[PDB]
DNA sequence: AAAAAAAAAAAAAAAAAAAAATTTTTTTTTTTTTTTTTTTTTTT
DNA sequence: AAAAAAAAAAAAAAAAAAAAAAATTTTTTTTTTTTTTTTTTTTT
């Protein structure tokens, strides 16, 4: 049979191109289809609070059902880019629709999703667990019979929670007349499929309560869009499986979530760029340029105050150095790190604190709350397939980003023995017997500790007053000491600021362009560099009861190249001149001597 | 694919809106309501007269535009409804009582299932037909095909055979022995399985059989007539026997169309499901009827000389004969039907035309079968044995006598036909009936029809009312004169201008209709001169004559006051009927 | 286990023909729980029902 | 699981796509398609010679395997009219393929239609026996749900020959939430189906052996081309049936033949003409108009000597009157009827054979051969209905045609009566008590009677000498008395034709082994029918003048002092002799090709009756 | 050096899934047979 | 020429052949979820 009237499909899809066409009212879904077209993309991302701001009957239609409303959207989708392109509408055969925006009483988590939303458009909450094997299903199955030169193409559909015969799914294997057939897999079509598993978000759920899953499928452009233990957003189609051929039905009906959109955390928000953004940013690398990395320190962290040098040191991490690889196979890390060290109440955990909430990928850890194989990579078995597999921890997650270490001295020297490989190579070996890999950990540390005996020793050297040895403190490229002055003026000074605050988005922007930047370092900087760390390699340099921090090298050196480059990145010259250059030499300076 | 919604409101701006300035429709409606009209008959050139293309979409797609128009209508009534009905018929009474009681039990808020409801057919109590365009042209049964099926034809033939009027369901009823409430099962399959068990809800909430039983009483059922019409010879092609369809007729539509008489239905094409068979091809084939919308007959089946006038008018291709002609239009006219104590006499005349051959018997003969209203023509062995009497198919069916049954048959080579056949024409003359105590029949058919017979040369004598001898003998003067005619015929393919031109037959069977409702008396005057006319020629003839000579010169006399068309008979009434008795012994 | 629809002149539906929808149901939560003896309640050599 | 090509149906529509391709050629086929669109037809009859000459490969493998060969062939049928006219061809869902020609082995009979020839377009003659009701079957059907606002098409496949699957078998009748449909028989699509039943000729047949007969499915197109006691040739698949769906099967299967076409095969309608055989009647009438009747009727009957009257009488027969149907259907007869009453060997009989042989539609009817109900029409129930059908006679077949009765004197009286309408109205009222109809025979009789004692005495009077009533008399209209002479004067003459008749032979085809307007005018010694084909058609009025003076010699006929004494009539003058007198002017000046009747054609039409009627008895 | 956390491997149980499966009876159709009517044919 | 007798025709009823029509859940397997035990690796 075939439908030749249906008002409810032909009014779906009038109402449907009607609000795609959007090039008389503000030309947002024009553009939209535009850059999927030029960009070769064919599933839209449409936001349903637009789609309520249009047409809200349709919008409610849309959520409280889902599969014809979506089938209509979908086939509309195909009209209209068939209209502004042929060969290409041509080209791609069936062009899906994904959904956004607010999704009032359905964006719920995998606990409050009852059976109530069956068949609707949900928009689930919290992480992954669970990461299938990608797969290819066939789709449209292409045979030739060797002794009839004839070819033939099966074709298949999307039933995936509808009813599905044996007749559909059949696979040809034998001509009309027993003459066997060869399948042309190049010439076929397929659809990858994978399967993941999400969970309650392990802090959202009630305490004390085992969490509730739900599973999730995904197609084409879906698959590799989420691994496990990610903070996953999915919206979908809730719906139910149904067993197949009975003869007897419990009437449990398992569910699962047809993903038509996978979405990660926000704050990985690399393209928010628009006119205002890069006027702005101009006016600030043009308009003024010797006081960049100055006015940004100073504003970086408002809340705490002082710790002039040290929020400086904060953000040449932040923006990083040159990762600076060679063409014989050498690379040289660009990325800085650091140990904040000082009294109690120094604010060391706000200032980690600040740099989780602000950068990319900034990972949390305390002390003991990871040990070893949580912090470095581990290797688990799959325990259904036989074979390892690698669970990335949380610095493996936190490649090309950050990871804030609390109470490191009390966290375990196990640990920080396994972090040798990171600090500098920013890659972890980790192996097993079937199983062996190199996994790019490449990300700054930002680390707090507390010095020994409680709290540091005025009278003693910072050999004696840190429990770490010259190792440690070597992998580390910046040491810093913070120490409670309980001068008049500044107790005056700190306490009130302390109660003026009792009482950024640009900063965001610049972070990560700088971030891309890639600056070059002159002859000048070059010669100035050399006899500097020459000055500073000496006796001369450091004098009595004035103590070395740290066990300087040419890691002393290297970081201050790349303490350099970090200022040339804030300064947007593209040119590391003497003025990072002479920063970089106060900097390490600072941080490197310190009085007793 | 149009939208019935959108249709339904045009169809009701039609109803509503037509007019011609008196709104047809709209007293239809009135009448409707008021239960005065139990059939509406909508007419589509009407429809056209403002929207053509609804009658194109009618025509092409008739019977889902019989249920919208009926809908529409029933969904009208009430606005034109003025005062009660008077509750007339059982069925009405039925009706007023279920809607009482759904709208005492109504519960105006709330919504009920689709099946909660009473059948729409069940509350009509009237039906909705169509009087098919004038722009469509008649068809032909071996053209109507495939490509009519479910449209709207009109069509032209001979209605054959029908069946009597029957009952036939069209929504069953039956009560439940729990829950005190009615079920409804409609009807659109030709058989249907009835219920058992009860679709109450009360029934099924508590769960016990509601066993309903079927009633007679509270259904609908409409009358079912069914008749099997068939092509006009003329319209035929060369080699072939005609093609029949099956009509089917119910409403106000039956008991119109009876066996022999010429009709024209508008009616929809329709299939009905072939079951209970083993056939060759698969896939679905399909009977095909026609549901009759409109039946009407067409043609047969519809001054102070004026005697001569009208007689002259007569089959005015034949020359001459004129007398022949005057006592024919007699035997059209009849006498009259008188009801003394314990006879019945019949008030037909009976005429036999003897003649030489090539005198045009037969022309004559075919001329009053088709000019007369119930005719009837036989030509020897072409219907014999059960052809003229019935025979059981069971039910019985009349020949051609039984056809002709107040009317006329027209016998050619009444001299030639069997035995038997005379025989029965013999008492069929002498007490219009036919007695046949056959092996699967024993009946007494009632058969009045005057019988003009043809032949060519004592017991016609002594039967027939008017024997007429046509014998052609050589005279120079009048063979060129019927050569003249015959030959201004031959060419003009017309009769020879007399001074007035001959009358239609559509006004002549009017005329013989009026005449034949205006029975009048014998005088007590003219007792005496027709008692003196009838000795009379008993002293001549002494000088063959019976009893059925006096009554042959009665109901001659009442013939011609008939036709005189005013008063009771008279002096120049039997003057000419005993002057065209005197001719026929003449002849 | 049959069809019940009947179309005449036609051969039969087969004798399973029945897939369970599972676009057109009405289907509700349920959840099973355990329940154990009250403490206090159990005697005192006995397990808990 | 569509196909993405398949070389064979490529190859073979690619042909068929060729040979469909005329222009190249003399535009035979591409003029084909284009008059069968203006027609509105929808079949395109290819002939088989045309297509073994054009590719001999291709119509083996037609003719080996039909039906998938046809789809193609259709399919380039659709794509070839589309071409010529896109929106015909958008009009009808499929469009057909006839077929034509010398099907060499693959014309058989159905008793020698083996099962060799299955899948194979068998051609094959035969009477048909039946004829089924045409009633539709259904293709393409709509519904309506009126619950949802819905419409929904289901569609069917015509496997009447392949298997068939109740999935493809269903009638839709309630939707997914089992809510009512309604049928929608209008928009709906059907097509005609009828049954019917060819059988092996009784001519042809074997002699002492049962009948055997095939069965015929003719689907739309073909609704009406067959009715029962035709002759007809089938040309199209034999095949096997499908049994109904059940665990066992015994190896039978009933099979079939569905018609590719179907042709009368008597052949006898025969129009087939060229403009220039136009041209050539057109001079041949108008150059020598008046002595064109005179032409024709020495032409007529070659092989036979003098009866040049009866010849010229047989032409006005032949060329017909005119039918006269008046205002109120007083239906005045055109036929002529002619009675040849005469001694033995006066060829008789073998100029009724001539007229089989020429006349379209002729059929002969003997004496105790025939009998009433088979020489008209007969009402019979059919037993399978309870319904009373109409089977039509033989003048009921000649209708519109000429039977040629031999042995007329020995019908007995009750036919010899049952002849009276439809010699004089062409029409036979039969009626049983079910059904009654008014068959029509517009018959023509040519009647070979033979005289009482054997052989005409030439002293006894004619009235005499004839056993058959002035009754019927009256109604033949003329009465054509043949007497042997016996004279060794013109016995040279009929001997010396009758002998160079015997020596006549296939000029050139034959070597001592037995069995154009003018004609080559061969010592020794088809326009025919081309011409009074045409003739026919002519409706010739008569002029005042021709009406006058037909009128003044019929008086003169009916008046007894225009016989002498000694002379008796041999048909009385009744008024159907005056009638006789105008279809003889009519037939002439359709000879003639007039336009008008005249005053040439009136005195020929007197001379006619004069000479045929008024006989010479002598004493 | 002892404790313990994790890993892999092994096993039990509940939910879903897999698999197995001709025979008897009824109805159409065809074909003859028989009755009774009609028709035709032979006799006085 | 019409009556009597016989033959054939028409129509209803019956007997067998062969193709259609109808009825029609229960037991076993086995994957997946869960728990349990012995061992090695790691931490106190
Ligand atoms: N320089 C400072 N200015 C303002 N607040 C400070 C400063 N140093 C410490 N604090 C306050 O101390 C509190 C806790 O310090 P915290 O970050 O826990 O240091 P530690 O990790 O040494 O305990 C915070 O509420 C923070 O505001
Ligand atoms: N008086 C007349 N006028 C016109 N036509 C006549 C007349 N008499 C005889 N005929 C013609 O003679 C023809 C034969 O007559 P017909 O109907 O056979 O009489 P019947 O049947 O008694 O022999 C008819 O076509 C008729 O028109
Ligand atoms: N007029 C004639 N001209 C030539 N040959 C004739 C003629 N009449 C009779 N014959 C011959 O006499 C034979 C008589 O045959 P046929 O016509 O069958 O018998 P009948 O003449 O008794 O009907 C024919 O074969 C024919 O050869
Ligand atoms: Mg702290
Ligand atoms: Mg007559
Ligand atoms: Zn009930």
């Amino acid at each position: 049979t075939v439908v030749l009237d249906d008002v409810e499909l032909r009014e779906a899809q009038r109402d449907y191109l009607d609000f795609l066409d959007d090039e008389e009212d503000q030309g947002i879904y024009q553009s939209k289809v535009r850059e999927l077209i030029s960009d070769n993309q064919y599933r839209l991302i449409v936001n349903v609070n637009d789609l309520r701001r249009k047409n809200e009957k349709r919008a409610n239609r849309l959520l409280n059902n889902a599969f014809e409303e979506l089938v209509a959207f979908q086939r509309a989708l195909k009209d209209f880019v068939a209209s502004i392109d042929a060969t290409y509408a041509k080209q791609y055969e069936e062009f899906y629709v994904g959904l956004e925006g607010s999704f009032g009483s359905k964006h719920v988590s995998p606990r409050t999703l009852t059976s109530c939303f069956l068949s609707c458009v949900v928009c689930v909450e919290g992480i992954v667990t669970k990461c299938s094997l990608v797969r290819p299903k066939v789709v449209r199955s292409v045979h030739y019979c060797p002794a009839t030169k004839k070819t033939i193409e099966r074709r298949y559909s999307d039933l995936t929670t509808l009813v599905a015969f044996p007749s559909s799914s059949v696979y040809p294997t034998k001509d009309e007349e027993n003459n066997p057939l060869e399948t042309e897999y190049g010439l076929s079509v397929y659809k990858d499929h994978q399967t993941i598993t999400i969970q309650e978000m392990p802090e959202k759920a009630p305490a004390g309560q085992l969490p509730r899953s739900v599973d999730v499928i995904l197609d084409d452009d879906l698959v590799d869009k989420a691994k496990p233990g990610d903070r996953v957003q999915v919206v979908g189609t809730y719906r139910c499986l149904p067993g197949k051929k009975g003869g007897y039905t419990s009437g449990t009906f398992r569910t699962v979530l047809i993903a038509c959109n996978v979405k990660q955390m926000s704050k990985d928000a690399q393209p928010s760029f628009s006119a205002e953004d890069i006027a702005k940013i101009k006016k600030f690398s043009k308009t003024r340029s010797k006081d960049i990395f100055d006015q940004l320190a100073k504003s970086l962290a408002p809340s705490i105050h002082g710790h002039d040098y040290v929020k400086k040191a904060i953000l040449c991490l932040l923006l990083g150095g040159v990762e600076r690889d060679l063409e014989n196979g050498s690379h040289i890390r660009g990325d800085i790190n650091i140990l904040l060290i000082g009294d109690p109440s120094v604010a060391k955990s706000q200032l980690l604190r600040y740099v989780l909430c602000t950068a990319p990928r900034a990972i949390p850890t305390t002390g003991r709350g990871s040990s070893g194989v949580g912090l470095t990579a581990a290797v688990t078995t799959d325990q259904e397939t036989g074979e390892r597999r690698l669970e990335a921890g949380a610095m493996v997650l936190a490649d090309r980003g950050v990871v804030c270490i609390d109470e490191f001295d009390k966290m375990s020297d196990m640990d920080r023995t396994a972090i040798h490989e990171v600090m500098e190579q920013g890659r972890v070996t980790i192996a097993k017997a079937g199983i062996h890999a190199r996994l790019n950990a490449r990300c700054s540390v930002l680390a707090a500790a507390n010095p020994v005996y409680g709290r540091y020793d005025q009278y003693k050297t910072p050999m004696e007053n840190i429990g770490l040895q010259d190792s440690l403190l070597s992998r580390f490229d910046l040491l810093f000491i913070m120490l409670d002055q309980m001068d008049p003026e500044q107790d005056r000074e700190i306490s009130d600021h302390v109660l003026r605050m009792h009482r950024a988005a640009f900063m965001k922007k610049y972070i990560h362009v700088a971030k891309i930047i890639k600056p070059v370092l002159t002859q000048e900087s070059a010669t100035y560099i050399a006899e500097e760390y020459s000055r500073l390699r000496s006796q001369d340099s450091m004098s009595s009861d004035t103590a070395r921090t740290s066990p300087v090298t040419a890691r002393t050196l290297e970081t201050l190249i790349r303490l350099a480059t970090a200022h040339a990145k804030a300064r947007m010259s593209k040119t590391v001149d003497l003025q990072d250059a002479e920063e970089a030499v106060e900097l390490v300076q600072y941080a490197y001597f310190k009085k007793v | 694919l149009k939208d019935y919604a959108l249709e339904k409101e045009k169809v009701k701006k039609f109803l509503q809106e037509f007019y011609q300035k008196q709104f047809k429709y709209g007293n239809q409606l009135v009448r409707l309501a008021h239960r005065e009209q139990v059939a509406l008959y909508v007419d589509l050139d009407d429809v056209a007269e403002d929207d053509p293309e609804l009658v194109d979409s009618i025509c092409e797609n008739a019977r889902r535009y019989a249920k919208l128009f009926a809908d529409a209508v029933q969904e009208l009534l009430p606005q034109y409804k003025e005062r009660e009905v008077v509750n007339k018929d059982v069925l009405d009474v039925y009706i007023e009582h279920r809607l009482m009681m759904e709208q005492r039990s109504r519960d105006p808020g709330m919504v009920r299932s689709p099946q909660n409801q009473y059948p729409a057919e069940l509350m009509r109590r009237f039906e909705l037909y169509f009087q098919g365009p004038s722009s469509n042209k008649p068809r032909v049964i071996r053209e109507v095909r495939a490509d009519s099926v479910g449209k709207l034809v009109t069509v032209r033939g001979i209605v054959t055979r029908v069946s009597e009027v029957k009952p036939k369901m069209v929504v069953a009823t039956y009560t439940c022995d729990q829950c005190g409430a009615e079920t409804y099962q409609p009807i659109q399959s030709p058989t249907f399985m009835p219920l058992i068990m009860c679709p109450s809800q009360e029934c099924q909430t508590n769960r016990s059989g509601g066993r309903l039983y079927l009633q007679t009483r509270g259904s609908r059922f409409i009358k079912f007539q069914e008749m099997k019409m068939q092509e006009h010879s003329d319209q035929v092609p060369v080699g072939n026997i005609p093609r029949s369809i099956t009509v089917l007729v119910e409403g106000e539509n039956t008991r119109i169309a009876q066996p022999g008489d010429h009709v024209s239905v508008t009616g929809i094409f329709l299939p009905i499901l072939r079951t209970g068979f083993r056939q060759v091809v698969q896939g679905l084939l399909s009977e095909t009827y026609l549901e009759a919308h409109r039946i009407v007959k067409m043609n047969k089946s519809e001054e102070e000389d004026f005697y001569e006038k009208l007689a002259a008018s007569i089959a005015p291709e034949i020359y001459g004969h004129e007398d022949v002609k005057k006592a024919l239009l007699l035997l059209l006219v009849g006498g009259v039907d008188q009801s003394p104590r314990g006879m019945k006499i019949r008030g037909n005349i009976n005429i036999c035309l003897m003649g030489d051959p090539g005198v045009a018997k037969s022309q004559l003969l075919s001329y009053i079968d088709r000019l007369a209203p119930r005719s009837q023509y036989t030509t020897g062995r072409g219907s014999s044995g059960v052809g003229l009497t019935a025979a059981v198919l069971l039910t019985l069916e009349g020949g051609a006598l039984v056809l002709a049954d107040q009317g006329v048959c027209c016998i050619d080579e009444f001299d030639k036909m069997a035995e038997a056949d005379r025989t029965a024409i013999h008492e069929v003359m002498e007490q219009q009936t036919i007695s046949i105590a056959k092996a699967g029949i024993l009946t007494t058919l009632n058969a009045r029809c005057s019988i003009l017979a043809a032949a060519n040369p004592a017991a016609l004598l002594s039967r027939f009312d008017l024997l007429w001898l046509i014998q052609d003998r050589p005279d120079r003067d009048n063979d060129l004169r019927l050569a003249q005619h015959i030959t201004y015929v031959h060419q003009h393919s017309r009769q020879p201008p007399s001074q007035f031109e001959p009358l239609d037959m559509k006004l002549m069977r009017r005329y013989i209709a009026m005449c034949r409702e205006k029975q009048p008396m014998v005088p007590e005057s003219l007792a005496d001169y027709i008692t003196a006319a009838y000795v009379e020629m008993r002293r001549e003839a002494w000088a063959y004559t019976s009893a059925r000579t006096l009554l042959a010169i009665l109901r001659l006399s009442t013939a011609l006051a008939r036709l005189r068309m005013v008063d009771v008979v008279e002096k120049e009434d039997v003057n000419e009927a005993i002057r065209l008795m005197e001719m026929s012994k003449d002849s | 286990r049959k069809c019940n629809t009947d179309q005449a002149g036609r051969p039969k539906c087969p004798l399973d023909p029945y897939f369970i929808m599972p676009d057109k149901c009405k289907c509700v939560d349920f959840q099973t729980l355990k329940l154990q003896e009250l403490p206090d309640a159990v005697p005192h050599g006995e397990m808990p029902r």
